[PDB]
RNA sequence: AAAAAAAAAAA
RNA sequence: GUA
RNA sequence: UUUUUUUUU
């Protein structure tokens, strides 16, 4: 008994990989738990959508030993009835409610299943990388065995022992589905489709996974491309399954390429960002505004510059965007001018990154007064020597987070904010979660993730690697995931599922 | 009129003819609006201009009345004190003005078209200068004005005092007031549109300053320095100036007391005791006077210079430490107005919810498990302050886990699950879907859970939750600002209810906190009493301003360690849409993605801390919809607290251990904690006290906090009681009588005086002279509360007024065409104020038929059924028990006017007025909402207690609704669905109730004397002999240990003979108890017991239902038939009193202490439960009549027919 | 018109 | 001194 | 258990 049923949402189970066996004790135990999904969903509409003891329906189905026979009748008729329909079953014991262990599985479950897990024992089968593993029980009682097809294992169905009614085939040799269809003879079997990608790299320290939303004909690469060629794809649709420091970086090569299921966004995620959206569209609010925090050296404008132009174009709007080294690139110009100019425009043509920034400059000459100019020598000190010049850059970092003067950074992104000139919703990008506080009023702020090593990403660039690398881990040393972690896909996925107009 | 020229003003005894003309004459300013403009306003009246009296100690002092020009003839509006961005989105970021600025009452205008930002923002100001300045308690704001007036004339018996020249100088506008407050618009109403903006806040202002004078702690010419000090502070912006020298004008008392330089103060011991008195200096080190010169320089630049005299008189002119006690008090009285500070939270909300960076920054822990989207399970600090936090609160992660898995917690959230209001409101899907009933009650928390029960356990309700913002919410409090406090849904309550669950159990294990331990009374001081006794001794109340803002995100961090620490450890599956399964991890060093089991708790606290958004979202009438800042503690969750607490005590405690491992020494003693309160004593030689208190400062300095370093050798403050060597200094201006925060003005009466008796027993040791507040209630009581207007039908209008008309008076109304119903009123005698179940007052003396008046009842006197005595105390029970009679000599109580008093409280209004809504509630629909509701924790023990209540039912009487356990949550939502509206022909209904009771009790009324109140009779004689005053009455004549516990004051003298209170002196406690009230928990007029007792005397075989149907446990059932077999044999006999314990502040609850002071002869002793009972009739006579009280030795006098009825 | 702690009364 |  | 009220965070 799954908590899906996979008689009525058969194309659920299709999208795993997971075919119906065509129609045994198997063959009656589904039925029998889809008539048992039948009876507890017409139970649970008639008391608000709940059940009225879940502990004896959890005992009487998943355990199977209670029995309930009228020989009050009305408080007790659903359960009479439910015995009635598990006694007919003759069952040697009960049927186990089985979940898998990925999201967009948990989020259809049905509401009487879930008042039913808390009384029950589940049989929750793990999965790789979002596809439920085929070597289980129950997936091989009730299911369809898959039978992946390489380069090396391309036969004939008639040189292994494969049979229609059994096996499904995972075309995994990169040559089209007719081909192997009609040119093997692979005709009577069936095939499961999967639309994403699955790539595995050459880091510096081991090997990458990586998940991409793209098809391997959308997705331009073969085994051994670049990592940047078509790295804005990757970028945009792309999330690394290994932990962090995972040594992905411009020189890692492609193992190999299989085709693999697409990834499902999170709830959370597109909720603050259809929160934000909800704010972009009414006119209650007069300020829109997105707080964006990613590491230094995520590739985290690119991105942004893209999700703006996507917004203006779905909302019909003006959507502007302040950089995250913006305020610092303003300061460094106008930290001597008693009365500086807040208009949008100039604060616009200062993002540019040949302008230098004010931290930039502050961290170089901490860098020079311990001597430490070169990559190798920043490298090569303890934790304790870096955390000992990473308070003393925090104590220049609270000198512009502390009040609100005319140079302040509350006091910029105040005056941005609120301008005559100012678009109405802003996407701004920030470094560390002090600037909660000094970053515009909102009620939507994120934590953007990408596909970059981000301490390597920043010894591959010229422009004093130094004060780049020293800068990230002391913006590292203060951020932590205490927002909503969201990738660039679900960012667009979060455009493309909020109906406009 | 002429009312401080009556029999009352120069005797203060209710004769026959005194009371008849107190109460023509209140009754006479209580329903015309002319006679108050005449009583407060007169040509009789002289104004002053220079006075000179005495200071609150003796000293003579000069003033004179001096009324601003700002005020008298105002400016015209200035619209650049409320300026805006420049987008027009809000207000200014760093606007000055922040509150009501003093302008032309007239010259704001509104010009503008409709639907204009300009004409939000002038509406705006309209709602704020027009509505948000009516804030009364009581009555209408002239009439609370009145009583104020009334009490100081009849308490000096003349007119020439010099608050009725400012009432003159401020308030004669005119034949008529300068404005009015109307209930049917909901705003005053300003006739003189010339007057100033602020003006009608001076009414409360006025009524304040009365009331401190009443209180003693204010003379008249101090009275001419705080009406100065509160017109100057108008002169710009009241509120404004009233916060920014809301603290200076306070704090300079040390300075004195350090001049004083000399004390004999009282010592008290470590049981609650006061053990002796010495002598020892109270001058301060040398660290604390260097802060004296700041303070000098400040109070010098800031203040009125008036005021700044009178402190600077007060530090050079006292003597003693009672001379600092007085001055201090005097000056709380002119820095507070004793008002609601209040405006628009658009105002206030960038001030009191902003988010701030004070101090430096506050750094990450190291990620060591973490999520496959890498949120983090487990985390541990490198170092900082984090890593001092977690080593103390690292050693009791170990304990929590295993408290916290003996928790069901699915029924802790729905015993934790309140009727307040939630945060969404039900769109019109969801309002279709349910019944109309329903969606009227979904404004409950509750009833919310029970809609939405179905979905409780899935796990897509918490990302649902994330759509929809946080609304904000204002509140009101004197003496500080409007604090925008945050209000969130079901959801966000429940995410952030397991780390309250966690944060709370760290309160059994350590004594550093303060939430479970309060009482009400000196149980409150008592670290506070025995930790300034000492000597070698440095105190400190440390201040953290801004506690809910300063706290950033990765401060909160610092308590999401010690939380996923301990819920790492514990094992707790199936909290909400959660459950225990092996769950894809990282870890550091290893490359690939880990296994491992992850419980419930565990993810719940991971997910609430990997997701989170304060910011709160208020929706304004002039931007639209305002958000916040991020980055403030969102302070409206269920860990609101121990967030505060454990963080607090966590960092307190790490500087300790770190300390002690820098080879440095400890020297803290105590500290108590209840979140944005630390109270830090050490002990030792200066350097090391003065050491630690720095490295304690400096180590919440590191966790980005701005202190404020208040500490000193003689004086601490802990949750707003101050404690000055072994003596409570209370603060009375805290307590506004006459303003009111939600300005509800409840349209019940006996509640009003419940809510009057209440404050003013709060008021009593922190009062200097409790008798002038005593006057001051009764004629608050006797102006502001008399007439109730009530909607009566219009077929029973003149017959309702027929019948009632023969005992009081009443008040007619226009009879109001094109409608059916129109309203009258119930103005109602003195003698209402008096009575149980009426006012329950302490009364007067009453002239008795023989000429001997009644005891004077003090502030310590009873309530409850206690006030029935009365009656029989003016029936003359001296005669009573010579004449062997027990007649209530009705002609008497119908002169005094008892009569109809008791009528209107035999009416019971309230009681039907409640019952008529409860005649409409559906019972099917609560019954499918808390069916609903049942399925969430703890299954198969309501069907087992209804089953058993089905079966006593069917083989018995019947059981009632909320006293089965299975019904009480239907019976809660059932309760909470009845609170809703009275809005229509529930009205109707009540005129006709009404009007079937006033037949049948209006034919003719005596009053009604049970068996049971001839215990009330009895007496008391004085013998020549005086008691041996207690040995603390030589140790607590110096120093008085109360405002009113001076020497020789009522206060002292009951403190001498009584004793104080003990904890390990329960002489007598199960009768007493039992004749008060309670057996052990359950009273015997309980419905439980009552329907208990029933079944007791019916087939006892029923008892295993009842049990059962009650579901209670088997020391509870043990506890019933104790219960049930005590009430039987001799619990024939009850007396049922009403002390409360803020009244008894320093004295004993226990009545075993007046046995030493009455000579009762032993032959009365003639029942098992005489002691108690005699004992409680000593006590409770002893307190009510201290004030003549000389110290002679009393003794007690019975009733044969008291004697006859303790047998039977 | 939120959350915690202590206190007084009524159905 | 309403609706 | 509810409702009202007060002190306090």
């Amino acid at each position: 008994m799954f908590a899906i049923d996979p008689l009525k949402h058969s194309k659920l189970y299709e999208e795993y990989g997971l075919y119906l066996r065509p129609h045994a004790p198997t063959i009656r135990s589904i039925k029998y738990a889809s008539l048992i999904h039948s009876m507890l969903a017409k139970h649970a509409a008639r008391h608000n959508g709940t059940l009225i003891n879940p502990r004896m329906y959890a005992d009487m189905i998943t355990l199977g030993n209670t029995k309930v026979t009228v020989t009050d009748i009305v408080t007790y008729k659903a359960l009479t009835e439910m015995s009635t329909l598990i006694e007919s079953f003759r069952l040697p014991s009960g049927l186990a409610l089985i979940i898998f262990d990925d999201e967009k599985y948990q989020s259809l479950i049905p509401n009487y299943i879930n008042q039913l897990i808390a009384y029950t024992q589940p049989h929750i089968i793990p999965t790789w990388q979002g596809i439920a593993d085929f070597s289980d029980t129950y997936l091989r009682s009730y299911f369809k065995r898959p039978f992946e097809l390489t380069a090396s294992n391309l036969a004939a169905p008639q040189k292994y022992n494969l049979s229609p009614m059994t096996r499904s085939i995972f075309n995994n040799t990169g040559r089209e589905d007719a081909v192997i269809r009609k040119l093997y003879g692979y005709g009577e079997y069936v095939f499961i489709r999967y639309e994403g990608c699955l790539i595995t790299w050459t880091g510096i320290y081991g090997e990458v996974t990586m998940m991409v939303n793209l098809s391997k004909r959308d997705l331009g690469l073969d085994v051994g491309d670049d990592y940047l060629k078509e790295y804005k794809k990757l970028l945009f649709y792309g999330v690394i399954t290994d932990a962090i420091p995972s040594g992905i970086s411009a020189r890692s090569t492609i193992m190999k390429i299989s085709p693999h299921k697409m990834m499902n966004p999170s709830g959370g995620a597109l909720a603050v960002l259809s929160k934000f959206l909800e704010a972009v569209v009414s006119t209650n609010v007069i300020n829109a505004t997105l707080v964006v925090y990613a590491e230094k050296g995520a590739g985290k404008t690119s991105f942004l510059s893209t999700y703006a132009e996507q917004l203006s174009l779905a909302s019909g709007q003006v959507v502007g965007h302040l950089s995250s080294d913006a305020y610092g690139r303003w300061l460094a110009k106008n930290k001597d001018v008693e009365e500086p100019s807040f208009a949008y425009d100039y604060v616009l043509s200062l993002d540019t990154d040949d302008n230098e920034s004010y931290y930039e400059q502050k961290a170089s000459e901490l860098l020079i007064s311990h001597g430490i100019s070169e990559v190798a020598q920043y490298e090569l000190l303890s934790v304790r020597k870096k955390i000992k010049m990473m308070d003393e850059m925090n104590e220049v970092l609270i000198a512009q987070l502390e009040n609100a003067d005319t140079h302040s950074e509350r006091n910029f992104y105040y005056m941005v904010s609120t301008g005559k000139t100012t678009p109405r919703t802003l996407i701004v990008e920030g470094h560390f979660n002090a600037q909660d506080a000094t970053i515009a009023r909102t009620d939507t702020t994120v934590l953007l993730r990408t596909i970059n090593d981000t301490t390597q990403a920043m010894r591959d660039r010229q422009r004093g690697g130094v004060v780049q690398l020293f800068l990230r881990d002391t913006y590292y040393r203060l951020l932590p995931a205490l927002h909503t972690t969201v990738y660039p896909f679900e960012m667009l996925e979060s455009i493309r599922r909020w109906k406009w107009v | 009129t002429e009312l401080y020229n009556t029999i009352f003003s120069e005797t203060r005894k209710f004769t026959r003819e005194s009371f008849k003309e107190i109460e023509h004459l209140t009754a006479k300013l209580a329903n015309d609006r002319v006679a108050r403009h005449d009583f407060l306003f007169n040509n009789s009246i002289a104004l002053i201009s220079d006075y000179s009296g005495e200071d609150s100690n003796g000293n003579q002092l000069q003033a004179t009345v001096t009324i601003p020009n700002e005020i008298t003839n105002p400016k015209e509006y200035d619209p650049s004190d409320y300026p805006l961005a420049e987008d027009e989105s809000f207000f200014k970021q760093g606007h000055k003005y922040d509150y009501l600025v003093t302008f032309r009452a007239g010259s704001l205008t509104n010009t503008y078209e409709p639907k204009t930002k300009m004409y939000k923002l002038h509406a705006a100001l309209d709602k704020l200068m027009h509505v948000k300045q009516r804030k009364s308690r009581f009555a209408d704001l002239w009439r609370e004005l009145c009583a104020v007036i009334a009490s100081l004339d009849v308490w000096y018996q003349t007119t020439n005092y010099p608050l009725r020249t400012y009432v003159k100088l401020l308030f004669h506008k005119g034949d008529e007031f300068p404005f009015y407050e109307s209930p049917s618009q909901d705003k005053i109403i300003f006739n003189d549109k010339s007057v100033a903006s602020i003006l009608p806040t001076f009414v409360y202002t006025c009524c304040q300053v009365g009331t401190a004078i009443m209180s003693g702690i204010l003379t008249h010419v101090e009275s001419i320095v705080a009406m100065n000090h509160f017109l100057h502070c108008a002169k710009d912006s009241y509120i404004d100036e009233k916060l920014k020298i809301k603290g200076i004008g306070r704090s300079w008392y040390q300075e004195a007391l350090h001049n004083v330089g000399r004390a004999t103060v009282p010592v008290w011991s470590q049981f609650n005791e006061v053990i002796g008195h010495r002598t020892k200096t109270t001058s301060e080190p040398h660290f604390v006077s260097s802060t004296f010169i700041s303070l000098r320089a400040k109070r010098a630049e800031l203040l009125y210079p008036e005021f700044n005299e009178y402190i600077n008189r007060a530090l050079r002119l006292s003597k003693t430490q009672n001379d600092v006690a007085n001055y201090y008090a005097a000056c709380r009285a002119m820095t507070n107005d004793g008002t609601f500070l209040a405006t628009l939270t658009e105002l206030s909300l960038d001030a009191a919810v902003f988010p701030r960076i004070e101090q430096r920054l506050v750094t990450r822990p190291a990620v060591l498990m973490s999520n496959t989207r890498h949120e983090s399970l487990k985390q541990k600090y490198a170092n900082g302050v984090g890593s001092i936090a977690q080593s103390y609160l690292s050693s009791f992660t170990d304990e929590i886990a295993k408290r916290v898995n003996g928790i069901h917690h699915d029924e802790a959230w729905l015993n934790f699950l309140t009727t307040s209001s939630p945060g969404r409101k039900l769109t019109e899907i969801e309002k279709l879907e349910v019944g109309g009933d329903v969606a009227a009650w979904s404004n409950s928390r509750i009833v919310m859970q029970a809609v939405f029960a179905r979905e409780y356990r899935t796990p897509e309700r918490i990302f649902k939750s994330l759509k929809a913002p946080i609304k904000l919410v204002e509140r009101q409090q004197s003496d500080r600002r409007q604090r925008a406090i945050s209000g969130l849904d079901n959801d966000r309550l429940f995410l952030s209810f397991m780390p309250y669950t966690i944060g709370k159990q760290i309160y059994d294990l350590n004594d550093n906190a303060a939430q479970g331990k309060q009482a009400g009374n000196a149980f409150d001081i008592g670290e506070m009493l025995y930790w300034t006794s000492q000597r070698n001794v440095l105190l400190s109340s440390i201040d953290v301003a801004g506690m809910d803002a300063s706290v950033t995100t990765n401060t909160k961090d610092i308590y999401n360690t010690f939380v996923l620490d301990v819920a790492s450890k514990c094992t707790v599956p199936r909290f909400g849409p959660y459950y225990a399964k092996n769950m894809e991890v990282f870890e550091v060093g290893k490359r690939q993605s880990q296994v491992k089991y992850v419980n419930a708790a565990w993810q719940a606290c991971a997910l609430e801390a990997a997701n989170s958004q304060t910011s709160t979202s208020y929706e304004s009438e002039i931007f639209g919809q305002v958000k916040n800042a991020e980055g403030t503690y969102p302070s409206g969750r269920a860990d609101t607290s121990t967030h505060h607490t454990v963080l607090l005590q966590g960092l307190v405690r790490g500087n300790e251990l770190k300390r002690a491992s820098d080879g440095k020494n400890s020297c803290l003693t105590t500290i108590k904690i209840l979140g944005d309160d630390i109270m830090e004593i050490f002990q030792g030689n200066e350097n090391d006290t003065h050491d630690h208190a720095v490295s304690n400062a400096s180590i919440l300095n590191e966790s980005g906090f701005a202190t404020t370093a208040e500490l000193s050798q003689n004086s601490i403050v802990l949750l707003q009681q101050l404690v000055v060597n072994g003596t409570f200094w209370g603060f009375a201006d805290r307590i506004s009588l006459w303003t009111r925060e939600d300005t509800k003005d409840i349209g019940r009466l006996n509640l009003a005086m419940m809510e009057l008796n209440a404050l003013i027993d709060d008021l009593l040791f922190r009062v200097r002279r409790p008798e002038g507040l005593k006057m001051l209630g009764f004629f608050c009581g006797a102006i502001c509360l008399r007439r109730f207007t009530l909607s009566v039908d219009n077929k029973l209008y003149d017959s309702t007024y027929n019948n009632l008309s023969k005992y009081m008076t009443l008040v007619k109304y226009d009879k109001n065409p094109d409608f059916d119903s129109t309203l009258m009123s119930l103005i109602l005698p003195l003698a209402w104020l008096f009575m149980p179940r009426g006012g329950e007052y302490p009364a007067y003396p009453f002239e008795r038929r023989d000429g001997t008046f009644t005891e004077d009842e003090s502030m310590f006197t009873a309530r409850g059924a206690y006030k029935r005595r009365l009656l029989y105390d003016v029936s003359n029970i001296r005669e009573m028990i010579q004449q062997n009679s027990m007649v209530l000599d009705d002609d008497l109580l119908h002169e005094y006017g008892f009569t109809g008093a008791l009528l209107l409280i035999d009416l019971n209004i309230l009681d039907l007025i409640d019952e008529v809504k409860k005649e409409d509630i559906s019972p099917v629909k609560v019954n499918e909402l808390a069916t609903s509701l049942e399925q969430l924790g703890k299954l198969g023990e309501r069907e087992k207690s209804r089953r058993a209540a089905s079966d006593l039912k069917i083989r018995g009487h019947a059981l009632s609704n909320d006293i089965v356990y299975g019904y009480g949550l239907q019976e809660k939502i059932q309760k909470s669905a009845m609170a809703t509206k009275e809005t229509t022909v529930q009205s109707k209904r009540v005129s006709s109730r009404l009007h079937e009771v006033i037949v049948a009790k209006t034919r003719d009324y005596k009053i009604p004397t049970m068996p049971a109140d001839a215990l009330h009779l009895y007496e008391f004689e004085v013998e020549d002999v005086t008691v041996d005053l207690l040995p603390h009455a030589k140790h607590t004549s110096y120093s008085n240990l109360a405002y009113n516990m001076s020497f020789g004051s009522d206060g002292w003298f009951a403190f001498a003979l009584l004793g104080g209170l003990d904890r390990s002196a329960n002489l007598l406690r199960l009768d007493v108890a039992s004749i008060r009230g309670n057996y052990h928990k359950f009273s015997y007029d309980d419905p439980v017991f009552k329907q208990g007792y029933k079944i007791y005397k019916s087939d006892a075989t029923l008892l295993n239902d009842f049990f059962v149907a009650i579901s209670a446990g088997p020391k509870e059932q043990g506890i019933l038939l104790r219960a049930f077999a005590y009430y039987s044999l001799y619990g024939n006999v009850e007396y049922h009193y009403v002390l409360s314990p803020r009244q008894l502040f320093f004295l004993s609850d226990n009545p075993v202490s007046a046995e030493r002071l009455v000579r009762i002869p032993p032959s009365y002793y003639v029942s098992t439960q005489c002691r108690a009972l005699y004992n409680i009739f000593s006590y409770l006579h002893i307190l009510r009549s201290i004030t003549s009280n000389q110290g002679k030795r009393l003794g007690m006098v019975l009733h044969p027919g008291l004697i006859a009825y303790v047998r039977g």
